[PDB]
RNA sequence: UACUUAAAAUUUAAGGAGAGGGUAUCAAGCACAUUAAAAUAGCUUAAGACACCUUGCCUAGCCACACCCCCACGGGACUCAGCAGUGAUAAAUAUUAAGCAAUAAACGAAAGUUUGACUAAGUUAUACCUCUUAGGGUUGGUAAAUUUCGUGCCAGCCACCGCGGUCAUACGAUUAACCCAAACUAAUUAUCUUCGGCGUAAAACGUGUCAACUAUAAAUAAAUAAAUAGAAUUAAAAUCCAACUUAUAUGUGAAAAUUCAUUGUUAGGACCUAAACUCAAUAACGAAAGUAAUUCUAGUCAUUUAUAAUACACGACAGCUAAGACCCAAACUGGGAUUAGAUACCCCACUAUGCUUAGCCAUAAACCUAAAUAAUUAAUUAACAAAACUAUUUGCCAGAGAACUACUAGCCAUAGCUUAAAACUCAAAGGAC
């Protein structure tokens, strides 16, 4: 005798009810543990439904301020000929060095985006990085 | 219907209760005119005993005679009552056994 | 979705159209006479009005229009 | 489900909750309100919720409502003397409007109670008669009095049938 | 009943806050208004006039009637709808009784008198009450309760579903049980009455526009894809004419008939009839119907929003009326096949008709089978379809068939359309899976 009704309540509430009824005479071993350290949300059944009309989800597009600079670099020079290594947690790509220098110049107080983009290219050229302005 | 439409029309119109073979009366008295047999609409099979009568109102109707065996003949007087004979279509009257010329069924 | 209810109406209309065809001439004579009675009733209703008002003759220059005859 | 919005407005209890009983002078109450705007919200709620309650307690007063005829909502009462009491209800809640009209043109609780008692002056508990009008139809119902012969048969000596027999016997 | 002038009971007349039976197939009534020089042309009505039908209602009681002609001078068929009683009629059945002792009324100053009002009785299971006897119906399911025999789709039985053709708990007789009980069962009648629905079950009107209410609250719209109307225009394929030209051409699953006045070619002529491939795998325009070959002209647009008929303007196809057109298609008709027959499906020929110009007709499965409008997408699976659902306004629906019918009214409609019942029959019909 039990409560095989998984669409009403939760495993804990159904076990609480069965013990109050008088059908379940011994507490399960997981019961006292759930009572002391419950989950954040109650595990109750809910039927997924589609959104209709003008209802929309609430998910923020993740766009940092560096992306404005990064978009320009990929459009002008593409991806750096050096290959990304996504296994190195501290990898510094050619584009990320461009954005770090572009930020440094902007801290000095340069207000023109055109000035910051052509000056940054010159600085990296002095560093020796091979930037190819590939329109193709 | 909207509340304005319910207001403009009011309660539902009720068709009048048309009368039946007895004309809204418990019984009628009639004079037998003919005695004949009527056949019950299928799936039933029998020779049901009926008679035509002229009711006190002046109309003529067909009346089923219940019971096993009747002595009714033309010019006899009978007291008819309501109640349709389910198998016999159109027979909406019945004769009362034990009143006027019609008598109680002879017990066997 | 069957069409059974449409077939009952289909047969009623077919049989009715053939009945009208058989008795077309009779129906024509019924109508011409129903219109004539419809006209007499119209005239009498107009005579009732002026007679009740107290006039002994219809208003001068008045002739009841023949509105049900083959005027069109 | 009862139709319409706020179906509680169509219950006798709600209609009887109205507290504005106008004085006999009040004859007409014209309601000028606007269907669109922000300063007329209380007026619109007054027509929605309160006008039914006022009419229920004042059946003989003519309430006629006009819409979107003026920039601001107002109430104008017409009295039997010929006086006209104008009330301005803009920026006023529907409850505030009811309280204002109750004060200026509403009968007091003392007056209403006096009228209630006068209405029932001719009902007496001692009076005997039909149930619609009286508590008891007959004195037989009272305790200690002779009971109805139908319920309890009377003594033979109290019966005309018996007395007549004796008079013949004498 | 008081005063020389006022309190009641009871009525009458003129009115009106509101309420008040049915039929809208009764939709118009026809003088039904106002002013007050006597003119003006109004009055009532889909918020139900008018007409007709039915009914006593408001119940401490009220209203109408009093032989009949609504009335009652008059006339007539010349009086119990006062109590009891009779005839006839009806399913319907109280005494041709006693007393004015009580109360009420009339009269009298009064003792009093009078009263089929009334009081006390008589009659009757119609009801209630107290007692005493026990009868009535039922016993397949709904629904409390059957033993045995008889009958054998017969005789009979049932409110509904149903039972009876040989073992019938359903009929008849028995037996035993069940229910109610001085009653019990049958017939008749009455008591219960709209906040529900409208894709597929009854139900959103073929379309749009203007009113008055009830609601709502915003201040725009439109801005070259096939709306609509007019004029002009033409590419392909036909048709006709001509030149040349096979002997056949045409037609079917196979044939037959038809045809050689044919057939094939023409970078030959005429025609401008009819219809607009590809684009179009597009989804535009318009109220809907509907609209797509090209060009030009005229032209769609702002009312907050929803909500309209008895008005107005539209409305595929088919059809009617007159004058034209005519390539092809094609009801009907004729000819040929098939078949038991074939008034058909297939073949061939050819009409009405499809086209233009005028007018009528007003119907579609006129169907997104979705009324319009503004919200919401969660605090929500009858099934299927097209997810659910709230609010506002109007329309519509109330078992099936009879019935896209009968009658009525309107209409250019005459074998028509719109409007649209009842009797009667049935216990289902219908939708989805
Ligand atoms: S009612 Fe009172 S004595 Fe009968
Ligand atoms: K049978
Ligand atoms: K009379
Ligand atoms: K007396
Ligand atoms: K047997
Ligand atoms: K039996
Ligand atoms: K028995
Ligand atoms: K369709
Ligand atoms: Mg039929
Ligand atoms: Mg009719
Ligand atoms: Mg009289
Ligand atoms: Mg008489
Ligand atoms: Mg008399
Ligand atoms: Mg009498
Ligand atoms: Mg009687
Ligand atoms: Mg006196
Ligand atoms: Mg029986
Ligand atoms: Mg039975
Ligand atoms: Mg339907
Ligand atoms: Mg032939
Ligand atoms: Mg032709
Ligand atoms: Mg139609
Ligand atoms: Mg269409
Ligand atoms: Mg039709
Ligand atoms: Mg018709
Ligand atoms: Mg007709």
């Amino acid at each position: 005798a039990g409560s095989r009704l998984e669409t009403v309540g939760s495993v804990f509430s159904r076990t609480r009810d069965l013990m109050r009824a008088g059908v379940l005479k011994e507490k399960p071993l997981w019961y006292d543990i759930y009572k002391a350290f419950p989950p954040l949300r109650e595990p109750v059944f809910r039927r997924p439904r589609l959104r209709y009309g003008k209802a929309k989800a609430d998910i923020q597009d993740i766009f940092y301020q560096e992306d404005q600079i990064r978009a320009k670099f990929f459009a002008t020079y593409g991806s750096g000929q050096k290959a990304f290594d996504l296994f190195n947690p501290n990898f510094k790509s050619t584009c990320q060095r461009f954005v770090e220098k572009y930020t440094e110049l902007q801290n000095l107080g340069e207000t023109d985006e055109e000035k910051l983009f052509v000056e940054t290219g010159k600085a990296l050229l002095a560093e020796g990085i091979i930037l190819r302005r590939v329109r193709e | 219907a909207t509340l304005n439409q319910m207001h403009r029309l009011g309660p539902r119109k009720e068709p009048p209760k048309r009368l039946g073979p007895t004309e809204g009366r418990p019984q009628l008295k009639g004079v037998v005119l003919r005695t004949f047999i009527r056949k019950p609409k299928k799936p039933n099979s029998a020779n049901r005993k009926c008679c035509r009568v002229r009711l006190s109102t002046g109309k003529e109707a067909v009346c089923f005679i219940p019971g096993e065996g009747h002595t009714l003949q033309e010019h006899h007087v009978v007291l008819v009552e309501g109640g349709r004979t389910q198998d016999l279509p159109g027979v909406k009257l019945k004769v009362v056994r034990g009143k006027y010329d019609c008598g109680h069924v002879q017990k066997k | 979705k069957n069409v059974l209810k449409i077939r009952r109406r289909k047969m009623n209309h077919h049989k009715y159209r053939k009945l009208v065809k058989r008795t077309r001439f009779l129906r024509r004579k019924v109508r011409e006479g129903r219109l004539k009675k419809k006209q007499i009733k119209f005239e009498k209703d107009l005579k009732r009005i002026w007679l009740k008002a107290g006039l002994k003759e219809a208003p001068e220059n008045w002739q009841t229009p023949k509105i049900y005859l083959k005027n069109k | 489900p009862m139709k319409g919005r706020f179906p509680i407005r169509r219950t006798l209890q709600y209609l009887g909750r109205g507290d504005v009983v106008f004085k006999e002078s009040v004859k007409i109450m014209t309601v000028n309100y606007n269907t669109y705007g922000e300063l007329g919200e209380g007026a619109r709620k007054f027509v929605f919720f309160n006008i039914p309650q006022i009419q229920y307690k004042n059946p003989w007063v003519q309430i006629m409502m006009f819409k979107n005829m003026t920039p601001s909502p107002f109430l104008r009462f017409y009295l039997d003397s010929g006086e006209q009491v104008l009330v301005d209800v803009e920026t006023k809640s529907n409850k505030e409007i009811m309280e204002h009209i109750k004060k200026i043109l509403g009968k007091k609780e003392e007056t209403l109670r006096e009228e209630e008692l006068e209405k029932q002056q001719r009902f007496h508990p001692g009076n005997f008669g039909p149930r619609k009008y009286c508590l008891r139809e007959c004195m037989c119902e009272v305790e200690g009095q002779v009971p109805c012969p139908g319920l309890v048969p009377l003594p033979k000596e109290m019966t005309g049938k018996y007395k007549a027999a004796l008079k013949a016997s004498t």
